[PDB]
């Protein structure tokens, strides 16, 4: 029964880890899109 | 006297009375835009590194 609580612990842990990874991924996406747009318009 | 007479002669050869419509503005403008692109990318990299430090910090 304690292993269920262990499961819930690690589930909450990587829930938070996945949301932080989503924020990192969104900021990288936006930086790539901005770089490509700004460099596309220079010509 | 020789140097100043020679330079007044040379200035007589290359004077026009017209205000020289050439410039270098567009290249400075493009260089400023390139530098501000670099600055924008620097700020965004600081933000991504800060979120990475928040993730690894726990």
């Amino acid at each position: 029964s304690e292993e269920r609580r262990e499961i819930a612990e690690v589930n909450k842990k990587l829930k938070q880890k996945n949301q932080q990874l989503k924020q990192i991924m969104d900021q990288l996406r936006n930086l790539i899109w901005d770089i490509n747009a700004m460099l596309a318009m220079r010509n | 006297e020789a140097e100043l007479s020679a330079q007044i002669r040379y200035l007589t050869q290359v004077a026009t009375g017209q205000p020289h419509e050439g410039s270098s503005y567009s290249s400075r403008k493009d260089c400023q835009m390139a530098l501000k692109r670099v600055d924008y990318a620097r700020l965004k990299l600081s933000d991504v590194a800060r979120t990475c430090e928040q993730m690894l910090e726990n």
